[PDB]
């Protein structure tokens, strides 16, 4: 079921900077590529971002039912919403549908915020399609071509880094995994946040 | 049925003698004041003082938000404007979900009005006794501004007040508002009014509250005046 | 068969508003304060007889790890709304997986007021609520009212002669106060508005101390505290 | 895993005249190889002036019957009338269509005699649909009678042709066809029923069969 | 003060009291029945000159057979006239033959009564000539809102019934011809109506035997039996 | 209260609740709807707060579906959603009968819903009364009005609002068939200010035909009205 | 099973058999596939006789009800319309129902396919049930408009015999119907196949037809 | 097995669709006419898939678009349009399933001309051009090869007659008729090919 | 006072008003007169007539062969009660292919009355009715808007039922052992002596039902023959 509209979304954490990546292809009947921009990162909250992967249909309906309950509480409580609350209602809402549920596999990357002046902490998640969350602080990897991502993290990450070779390394590891998968690729895109800026940049990926 | 009080029926008049007790609550109300300028929609209101004791900082009790594009300002009983609040955010928001973009503000109003002239019509529980300056902007039609009221009755307006002593602010902004006028002089404009309604020579910082919202940078967003903003404002308005 | 017992008046009023504020106004006061580190709620229980157990009566009560609770008004409506208020707590904590911020849970409770004030068949609470909290966002002291609107204080009282007590509060109070001379200012209140001599099991006392729990004073405490 | 129909078979024959209709029924009971019951009579009278007779499930078509009793009785309380014999087929079409997701396995026919004294005859199928017809017959032995009625009335392929029929002729024609039913078929039965409904009321005989 | 189903002192529910002195204006309508058939006219009361004259119609038909003429408020009429047509046809599709006109008003009534809990909320307050052609013969009905239905040879209902039923009892006769029939009818309803008889100042309908199928008069057949009744 | 009457007889036999819901209709603005040949002209009043109000907003005279078109007179709140029953009534007979609604169609069913509302516990009648203009299926102009009581009829030339009697005994002495569209639109503004402050600000006409609703331009109507102010003077 | 109905100068035609199967065994040789919906409207059945019937006969009943309130005739594309939306209701739950609905309305000389699938389809030629592609065979290759009533007749009436000739399904008796401005008229009531057979291709009785 | 075609681009929009009515192994018409339905204003919905479906479908969803315009006295956004139908179509997905190719296209004043792709499974997305149905895989490449930025709306139509012409040839269901939507100019023209 | 404004409320002495009310609208109907013998029962009553134009309306009616019942008060709800009996006896049969029990039937109508008349929103039936069947016996029964029945020899309704009940009385010894023409004849008397002018074929109705005797009203023919009969 996932084969039909494959994707990959990855993930990586650095010294005061993060980096979301994903591929950028929608097909049909899984051997068949229909369109080249779909982008499976969305903007949930100005350092908060999510990544899913999977059937498209749930992708849309999952990020619509997330930006309506996210603006809902920010307005509610007229403040920003915190990556640690994000993604437990995530789990939430993941498991609400436990039986016939959403046939996605999302990730949620973005800072923690450490106030006392205050400090930002890179913050990493991924989880199974009921909302099985297991944190990481390193790399997280999603998508059907999980195994390859998992070598390639595996064999690159070097900690901490600085935002140029954290955005190396991803852009490095994500087009190696997506090289060797048939059924996901097509160009990919990468973003790295920081707390002063936001970079968003599209890699030179084998579009074919 | 020995014990029921009328609440959704025809007076002998045609009036149901509650919407008007509903609406002589909220001329009791402090006054809320609106402007639409070429840069913004101004919602300035007046704070009731209750003692010396309550929180300065933030504890906005008057001018609210519904959504990115879209704050109001409340006239009325504060529990029933409350819950209307709340009933606007999840309208706004089942919009957004629906048609995956921002509901105009003319369908928010709409809906508000329908579920208080639903409360008026149906049942026997008593009306809502709030009414609402929804001001905003978006791309169909611009900066809009509205006045409802418990029977659900809406209208558009340029600049308008409501709450007590409406009529001397409503006199004041008839005398003074212009066609194109300036963000600053605008907030000069709601200063004065607040100023006359209020029978205040000068009025008092920790006594009022500003806010205003512009599509700055085509990005909508609202600011909501702060002690020191509104004191450096105060001190330009007896400058001039 | 369900109709609106509360119903605008001549110039509205909401006359059953106005009778449970009255209601409130001649019940047991209570108090409280926002310090520069920490909040107090702290009321004052009539002189029981040798029979009560003041252990098993309690108006100071905890709805979280760190926000409390005191009313001033009909018991029985204080308990269901407090069990109602741990209820929200609990709920919004199963989906945010965080203690519930203070004013978040005031919202709720002003909601589910304001719908039994406006609901059929039903009459208005008869309580006046007094929430205090410490969060993310700093401390927070709340009042919930029968009309269901609440206000964000940093010094309050409520109850029979509130307004003197209110009038002393403001009298001997500052913004960057300790949470000791805030417990003393507190008591020095309650002892002017009782009207007679307090003790030990005559007064109880609610605190949150900073990053730490809150809690609830011991006889013993009070007793040192009023030396 | 349990199937909610059997076939307890039988065999139901209806011809029809100018002014008369001629009913026969068996009235053998049984299951897949034996016999419950000798007698089990299958025509059940409906009105004055009209029968019906089913094959099948015999509870079904028991309570099909009572049912449509029912109405009937309902019917001429609250409108002082008695049915017509058009009325009762649509009210019985209208019955059977209602369970058309779980069907009666029941096959019926519906004989009387319209106001104007002439023999009417219909045939339905499991589900409602039913026709006007001058002969017919449902049951286990349907097929092997069919063209025997055939033959007999409609009588085409023929070049002399023969149309001068009478009630005892026509019932002495039934008696045979049920005979050869009874002889070519295992679940017809040993006793017969025929019902005459006539200008002047009805009347019901019996006939003996083989015991096999 | 009371609600709807409180019985008076004298056993007469007072909701019912009402809707049957609420009845007693409105158009007047008159109706007949003969070997032949039966026939319904109305006193077509039309108000300025403005409207149309054609959606003010005061005969509709509840089926193919049966004919109608109301008085009172006009929508509890017409939502009366609704569902007796609705049930008209439902029994239509469930039995072959055509309703009697008896059970029309028996359903007619029960739904007036509905309002009684034993959904609607109020009695009707409609009143109603019905007639029309079965194989029983040709007949019409009278129903009123408290629920009791009555057969009628010759009657009349609207304002000013009085006077019509009277001159009805004066002047109506068994064995009466068809043609007999109308011209009794229309001069009847000449003689209580108010302004001058014209075309377009009445309207009838009536229904044969041998057709059985309504058939409401037109103008050209109005101003025929017009020209004929005596002076 | 929640599912019991609140409108009954009164001893003489009136619904006094209707009565009162006529009578706020007495109370709300003015409209006129004329027809002739192949369409048909609404004009309502207006009364805004100058150099504050939005004319904009106002929506007295409103389009149903396609081809019909309605005006109302009474509570505003009571006519929004009656209006939003009808065009949901309207679209739901398009998709069961894939032909657009003819106007007698929508006019027997506001009818049927005031009724409704008139005839069930727990809710009060609507105090608004109106009329729709429209084309009949066979392509024939019509316009109908419909009472808060529930009782409609169509009409050639009617007025409804406040002082409903003069202006339709003016229209009565008045009207004509198969008129021009200029005459058509003169005898609506006639009508209108018959009762109406003189001023180009206190009408919107507008003109109903096959193609849509059309209204009619503010030059239009300010020459109009100066035109028969000149009359009256 | 075959019913087949065309357009042409003179109004509609429509044409049917009679024959009914319950399986291999054919339990009725004369049956009614035509039903007067409306005055001015016919439709066949195809398929499932009972299913066919009565939501036929339900529509007739919705039809009357319709004319009653409004006061108007309907038109074909409204009754088509309502057909296959009470059809779809009941969308896989073994309905075999396919329809053609023919009549006259104010807009004209109206046909449309209606399907238990709610497939409405508009058109001027329709045949329906297993003999359809001999019907319609027969008729593209020889039907043309503006031809005159009996050459109508007759070509509805070849293309039911060619249809019964080669399907076991169809058979018994041919009917045909025309419908016109004002209602419509049985042309055919019944007509034996036999005599049409040994009339049209043997019309010399000797020897055994070869084909 | 129903062949729909679009192609966009700047100031232009153009659909294609083959004129069947499959019933069985039998056309019941050369003409079909239940695969195009316009949506008042600049909007057009092009269905694919059973017959019966995609009429049910496309009426709600335009007769529901028509009840939004007329309610709000407006005309819907395109982008709108779209993503109300996908979520339509999701959510009877979920129920009651749809089987229909949906291929939504329009010109609104803020993002210009546009088309969107859908799937039966709602696997909706903004496209420069696609395909629906078996037809698909034999012109979508062309589609690639002749498409460039600054496209003309007579260049669009000689690539719609190479696809016609392709599917003709080499497509088992020889597709012949083709009736196009052309959107340009805040005009809807309808044109019918034979190839 | 004011203790009759809901049906839910106790007088002071203890009394419900609208039950009361409901019993007087029983009173105020028509007449009505049943009898029975040691076989038969034979049920009489007269079809009131509003004007020389109208027919008069039917009084008794038929529940199921050998049961049939006579009204008096409410027309609407003697015929919401008829049908409920009707179906209640249809269903009995249908599904136990036996003649209903009387008495349970009467429990049901009994407590039909019951459970309208103690829930508040609802009101009591205003109509009484005359049940008489043959169940292996003859058996008259009679109901109250008030949950209550009762078992007779000899009943009457409503109207000027004063004289009927002491002609009743005064010749109820007779009765039992007494043929049937006998019975019908005295049922006469009783409806004659209440109408207080004449008895006509037209508004009169009269039926029997015994052993080996389905209910069935009398044909006109008979049923002038017997009123000669009485005449002289």
């Amino acid at each position: 079921i996932y084969n039909y509209n494959g994707g990959c979304v990855l993930g990586m954490s650095g010294s005061n900077c993060v980096a979301i990546a994903c591929d950028l292809r929608l097909g049909a009947n899984t051997f068949t590529t229909v369109s080249t921009k779909f982008s499976k990162i969305f903007k949930m909250n100005n350092n908060v971002y999510v990544g899913l992967s999977g059937l498209a249909t749930d992708i849309q309906t999952l990020y619509e039912i997330l930006r309506y309950r996210v603006n809902l509480y920010e307005v509610r409580q007229d403040a920003e919403m915190d990556v640690e609350c994000f993604a437990n209602m995530l789990s939430s809402i993941l498991y609400s549908n436990r039986f016939s549920p959403y046939f996605v596999n999302p990730i949620v990357v973005g800072f923690k915020l450490k106030h006392y002046k205050v400090n930002y902490e890179p913050y990493l998640t991924a989880y199974d399609l009921i909302g099985a969350k297991c944190e990481t602080r390193d790399f997280v990897v999603n998508g059907v071509t999980s195994e390859q991502l998992f070598g390639m993290c595996e064999s690159l990450y070097v900690k901490d880094q600085d935002e140029n070779g954290l955005f190396e390394t991803i852009s490095q590891c994500l087009l190696s995994a997506l090289d060797r998968d048939c059924i996901s690729g097509w160009g990919a895109e990468v973003l790295v946040l920081t707390p002063e800026k936001i970079i968003k940049k599209k890699l030179k990926a084998r579009m074919d | 049925r020995r014990y029921d009080s009328r609440t959704t029926t025809f007076s002998p008049e045609g009036r149901l003698y509650q919407v008007e007790y509903a609406l002589e609550a909220i001329n009791n109300a402090s006054i809320t004041i609106g402007l639409i300028t070429k840069d913004g929609v101004i919602l300035g209101a007046d704070k009731v003082f209750i003692s010396k004791l309550i929180d300065k900082a933030n504890n906005y009790e008057k001018i609210y938000k519904i959504d990115k594009h879209i704050f109001c300002g409340v006239a009325g009983l504060n529990a029933d404007a409350n819950i209307l609040i709340n009933q606007s955010r999840l309208y706004a928001q089942r919009y957004l979900y629906n048609y995956n973009e921002v509901q105009p503000v003319s369908q928010l109003v709409v809906q508000i009005c329908d579920i208080k002239q639903s409360y008026t019509q149906y049942g026997g529980l008593r009306p809502y006794g709030v009414s609402f300056l929804i001001g905003g902007y978006d791309t169909k039609d611009g900066y809009q501004l509205y006045h409802t009221d418990p029977s659900g009755n809406y209208s558009g307006w340029f600049a308008t007040a409501i709450g007590t002593n409406n009529l001397t602010a409503s006199s004041v902004l008839k005398q003074e508002w212009k066609n194109d006028m300036t963000l600053e002089e605008g907030l000069l404009l709601a200063l004065k009014t607040l100023a006359k309604s209020t029978d205040t020579e000068i009025p008092k910082s920790e006594k009022i509250e500003l806010a205003y919202l512009t599509n700055k940078d085509g990005e909508v967003y609202q600011k909501y005046l702060t002690e020191k903003e509104i004191e450096e404002l105060i001190k330009l308005y007896t400058q001039k | 068969y369900s109709f609106s017992l509360t119903t605008f008046s001549p110039t509205g009023k909401l006359v059953q508003i106005e009778y449970a504020l009255n209601r409130v106004s001649s019940s047991s006061p209570a108090l409280g304060i926002r310090a520069k580190n920490g909040v107090i709620i702290a009321t004052e229980k009539k002189s029981p007889n040798e029979l009560i157990e003041e252990n098993s009566i309690f108006k100071i009560q905890q709805i979280s790890e760190h926000i409390g609770i005191v009313y001033a008004g009909m018991p029985g409506d204080f308990r269901v709304l407090l069990k109602r208020a741990r209820k929200e707590a609990i709920r919004y904590s199963l989906q945010y997986g965080s203690e519930i911020l203070v004013k978040e849970l005031v919202k709720i409770i002003a909601s589910i007021v304001q719908e039994f004030t406006q609901t059929g068949g039903v009459r208005p609470f008869g309580l006046s609520l007094l929430i205090c909290g410490v969060d993310v966002y700093g401390y927070h002291l709340y009042q919930i009212d029968p009309s269901g609107c609440y206000f964000n204080w940093m010094a309050t009282c409520v109850g029979k002669d509130y307004q003197n007590n209110m009038s002393f509060l403001e009298k001997r109070y500052n913004k960057d106060i300790e949470i000791e001379d805030a417990i003393h200012t507190a008591i020095l209140t309650l002892k002017e508005s009782y009207e007679g001599v307090l003790n030990e099991k005559n007064i109880e006392i609610g605190v949150a101390y900073d990053n730490k729990p809150f809690k609830i004073l011991t006889q013993n405490e009070i007793k040192d505290y009023l030396i | 895993r349990w199937y909610p129909y059997i076939d307890n078979g039988g065999t139901v024959i209806g011809l029809t005249g100018k002014d008369y209709v001629i009913l026969a029924a068996d009235t053998r009971l049984s299951l897949s190889y034996s016999i419950y019951t000798r007698f089990c009579p299958k025509i059940s009278k409906l009105t004055d002036k009209c029968i019906i007779g089913s094959s099948g499930m015999q509870s079904d078509i028991k309570t099909l019957h009572s049912l449509l009793q029912k109405k009937i009785q309902l019917f001429v309380l609250e409108h002082s009338h008695y049915p017509d014999i058009h009325v009762i087929a649509r009210l019985l079409c209208v019955i059977l269509y209602s369970r058309r997701f779980f069907p009666y396995y029941a096959f019926n026919i519906l004989a009387g005699v319209d106001e104007n004294n002439k023999g009417v005859l219909y045939n339905y199928d499991s589900v409602g649909s039913y026709c006007e017809a001058t002969h017919s017959c449902v049951g286990s032995g349907s097929q092997l009678i069919l063209p025997i009625l055939d033959n007999r009335v409609e009588q085409k392929n023929q070049l002399i042709k023969n149309t001068n029929f009478n009630l005892g002729d026509d019932i002495n024609f039934v008696k045979d066809a049920i005979t050869s039913a009874t002889e070519r078929d295992i679940y017809t039965g040993d006793k017969t029923l025929i019902y005459v409904i006539d200008k002047m009321g009805i009347n019901v005989n019996t006939l003996d069969l083989k015991q096999d | 003060d009371r609600g709807v189903n409180t019985f008076s002192p004298e056993g007469r529910l007072f909701q019912v009291e009402y809707a049957l002195g609420a009845i007693k204006l409105g158009s007047t309508a008159v109706g007949i029945c003969v070997n032949d058939g039966v026939i319904l006219a109305s006193e077509r009361r039309i108000s300025s000159t403005l409207i149309e004259k054609d959606s003010v119609e005061k005969l509709l038909s509840i089926d193919d057979h049966i004919g109608c003429a109301m008085s009172g408020l006009m929508a509890d009429a017409r939502t009366l006239i609704d569902y007796a047509r609705v049930e008209c046809n439902h029994y239509k599709f469930i039995y072959n033959e055509n309703i009697n006109i008896k059970s029309c008003v028996e359903l007619i009534s029960e739904l007036a009564l509905d309002f009684s809990n034993l959904i609607m909320s109020r009695p009707f307050g409609v009143a109603l000539l019905i007639g029309g052609v079965d194989k029983n013969g040709p007949c019409l009905w009278y129903t009123e809102p408290s629920g009791t239905n009555t057969r009628f040879s010759a009657a009349s209902i609207g304002s000013a019934q009085e006077g019509a039923e009277l001159l009805l009892q004066e002047n109506y006769k068994k064995d009466m011809t068809f043609e007999q029939a109308e011209i009794l009818a229309l001069t009847v309803l000449r003689q209580v109506m108010e302004d001058k008889l014209s075309t377009s100042n009445v309207e009838i309908c009536a229904i044969k035997k041998s057709d059985q199928t309504f058939y409401k008069y037109n103008t050209d057949d109005i101003s025929r039996i017009i020209d004929v009744l005596p002076s | 209260s929640y599912d019991r009457a609140i409108t009954v007889f009164s001893p003489d036999g009136h619904l006094l609740q209707v009565e009162h819901a006529l009578e706020a209709v007495k109370k709300g603005g003015c409209a006129v709807a004329i027809k002739s040949s192949n369409f048909a002209v609404l004009a309502v009043e207006k009364k805004n707060i100058p150099k504050l109000q939005n004319p904009k907003t106002t929506e007295k005279l409103i389009k149903l579906d396609e081809h019909n078109c309605l005006a109302f007179a009474g509570l505003n709140a009571d006519a929004r959603v009656l209006v939003n029953k009808t065009r949901l009534e309207c679209q739901r007979y398009y998709l069961n009968m894939d032909e657009p609604a003819p106007v007698d169609y929508i006019a027997k069913y506001v009818a049927k819903v005031q009724q409704k509302f008139t005839h069930r516990g727990g809710v009060r009648p609507f105090g608004i009364a109106t009329l729709i203009a429209g084309f009949k299926n066979n392509k024939e102009i019509c316009i109908y009005q419909t009472e808060p009581s529930g009782i409609y009829a169509a009409w050639k030339a009617q007025a409804i609002g406040k002082n409903a009697k003069i202006v339709q005994e003016f229209l009565e002495k008045n009207y004509q068939e198969n008129m021009e569209q200029k005459d058509c639109i003169f005898l609506a503004l006639k009508a209108i200010f018959e009762v109406v402050e003189l001023s180009s600000k206190n009408v919107e006409v507008a003109l109903l035909t096959e193609k849509d609703l059309t209204f009619i331009e503010e030059q239009e109507i300010n020459s109009m009205v100066e035109l028969i102010d000149q009359e009256r003077t | 099973t075959t019913t087949l109905a065309f357009k042409f100068k003179d109004g509609i035609i429509v044409a049917v058999d009679s024959r009914a199967s319950m399986g291999s065994f054919i339990s009725s040789q004369n049956v009614e596939k035509i039903i007067e919906i409306n005055k001015n409207i016919l439709g066949t059945m195809a398929g499932g006789a009972a299913d066919c019937l009565y939501w036929e006969k339900y529509l007739g009943k919705i039809i009357k009800i319709y004319e009653l309130r409004n006061n108007e005739k309907i038109s074909v594309r409204a009754a088509s319309t309502i057909l296959s939306n009470i059809l779809y209701q009941y969308k896989g739950y073994g309905l075999c129902c396919g329809i053609i609905l023919s009549g006259y309305d104010h807009t004209g000389f109206n046909m449309f396919y209606v399907d238990d699938s709610g497939k409405k389809v508009e058109g001027n030629l329709f045949s329906c049930g297993s003999g359809s592609t001999y019907a319609y065979s027969i008729l593209d290759s020889a039907y043309d408009y503006n031809l005159n009533l009996d050459q109508a007749v007759e070509l509805a009436r070849n293309a039911i015999y060619h249809a019964t000739f080669r399907d076991g399904g169809s058979g018994g008796k041919v009917r045909v119907f025309h419908i016109h401005k004002n209602g419509y008229d049985k042309i055919i009531e019944g007509e034996d196949v036999f005599d049409l057979h040994y009339h049209y291709t043997n019309p010399e009785q000797k020897d055994q037809y070869v084909m | 097995m129903d062949t729909l075609i679009g192609l966009r681009g700047n100031n232009f929009v153009v659909l294609a669709a083959d004129t069947y009515s499959i019933n069985s192994i039998i056309k019941l018409k050369n003409d079909d006419n239940t695969k195009f339905y316009d949506i008042h204003g600049n909007k057009c919905l092009l269905l694919g898939g059973s017959i019966g479906d995609r009429l049910q479908f496309g009426e709600f969803i335009r007769k529901n678009v028509h009840l939004y315009q007329y309610q709000n006295n407006t005309d819907m956004f395109v982008k709108s349009f779209a993503f109300f139908t996908r979520k339509n179509l999701a959510y009877y997905l979920r129920r009651n399933p749809f089987e229909v190719n949906c291929l939504i296209a329009g010109y609104d004043k803020k993002d210009g001309y546009q088309l969107y792709w859908c799937d039966y499974l709602s696997n909706m997305d903004s496209v420069n051009k696609g395909a629906h149905g078996y037809g698909a895989y034999l012109v979508s490449a062309i589609l690639d090869k002749y498409y460039h930025e600054n496209l003309t709306v007579d260049e669009a139509l000689d690539i719609f007659k190479l696809c016609f012409e392709e599917l003709k040839k080499r497509f088992l269901l020889t597709q012949i008729n083709y009736e196009l939507r052309i959107m340009y100019d805040n005009k809807v023209e309808t044109q019918y090919v034979t190839v | 006072n004011l203790y009759d404004t809901d049906n839910i409320i106790y007088s002071p002495e203890g009394r419900l008003y609208q039950v009361e009310y409901a019993s007087e609208a029983i009173k105020q109907g028509t007449c009505a007169v049943a009898i029975k013998s040691k076989d038969y029962v034979v049920v009489s009553g007269l079809k009131k007539c509003i004007s020389k134009l109208s027919f008069p309306q039917e009084k008794i009616f038929k529940i199921d062969d050998y049961i049939g019942i006579s009204m008096s008060g409410i027309t609407s709800d003697a015929k919401v009660l008829t049908k409920f009996m009707q179906n209640e006896c249809l269903s009995h049969k249908f599904l136990y292919n036996e003649n209903i029990n009387i008495e349970s039937l009467v429990r049901s109508v009994a407590d039909k009355y019951q459970k309208n008349t103690q829930k508040s929103s609802k009101r009591a039936f205003g109509v009484g009715l005359m049940i008489a069947a043959y169940h292996n016996e003859p058996c008259i029964f009679e109901t109250r808007p008030n949950g209550s029945y009762f078992e007779y020899d000899a009943l009457s309704f409503g109207a000027r039922s004063h004289a009927s009940k002491t002609y009743l009385e005064k010749n109820l010894h007779l009765f039992e052992e007494c043929s049937l023409e006998e019975l019908i004849l005295h049922c006469l008397k009783a409806l004659k002596c209440s109408l207080s002018s004449e008895l006509t074929i037209s508004n009169t109705a009269l039926a029997v039902v015994g052993k080996n005797h389905p209910w069935q009203e009398i044909s006109s023919l008979q049923l002038e023959e017997y009123l000669s009969k009485v005449k002289m």
